[PDB]
């Protein structure tokens, strides 16, 4: 009875416009990894 | 025989002991090189 | 070494040992002023060095005064090296 | 281990088993030569090693002389990884 799954969600954003410092890349895709 | 304690610093390497010593101080007293 | 010694000797395994030579040179010696460079684990760098310069050569006559061990080689050290060795080996 | 035989076996839990055979392998195998190559932890990493390889397989005729421990397994090893497990195991 000690091995409970335990279950919660990620989140991630893909493409956010990075506001300028006073900017020519622009993300299309986001990446992560998967368990392997 | 009587076994007589000699003096000698024993670290355990393991499984057997070694007894560690230097002699510098008996060739330091007659001013000979180590 | 019984794991070069075992596959008996060869003609392939003495180019083995001449670069084992030089890998033992530049790391494994002047131990104890590397074992003073170094950060912590010096007391396992300092035994550990001292265990395989044991095993290199590998009733009794000779026992330990409070206990019955047999005291199976000697180190000769010079002054400098013996306060240096017997602080890294405390107990 | 105990964790993915409770759940019985799946076709699921097979691709687990297989991912997880390659991630034991490439990090817990040799585990001396990465003990002496880290740096603190090398006696808690050998002994979670050890401790590992006792319980993976898991009155008595078999005791420890000063005390009544019965020994429960044995580890054959080298003459060259007795002392290197001898070091990082120091009592």
């Amino acid at each position: 009875p000690l091995n409970r799954r335990m279950q919660y969600s990620y989140y991630f954003p893909v493409g956010l416009f990075m506001p300028n410092p006073k900017t020519q890349q622009l993300p299309v895709e986001a990446w992560i990894v998967n368990k392997n | 025989q009587p076994r007589v304690p000699i003096s000698a610093a024993v670290i355990k390497l393991g499984n057997h002991a070694v007894a560690v010593e230097s002699l510098q101080k008996m060739y330091n007293d007659t001013q000979s090189p180590y | 070494d019984p794991t070069f010694t075992e596959r008996g000797f060869s003609k392939t395994v003495k180019s083995d040992l001449i670069a084992m030579f030089k890998r033992h040179l530049l790391e494994h010696s002047f131990f104890l002023d590397r074992a003073e460079n170094m950060g912590s684990g010096f007391s396992q760098y300092v035994r550990s060095r001292l265990s395989e310069m044991v095993a290199a050569v590998s009733v009794s006559t000779y026992t330990t005064a409070k206990g019955g061990e047999p005291v199976g080689g000697v180190f000769i050290v010079t002054d400098n090296v013996l306060r240096q060795l017997l602080t890294f080996l405390g107990e």
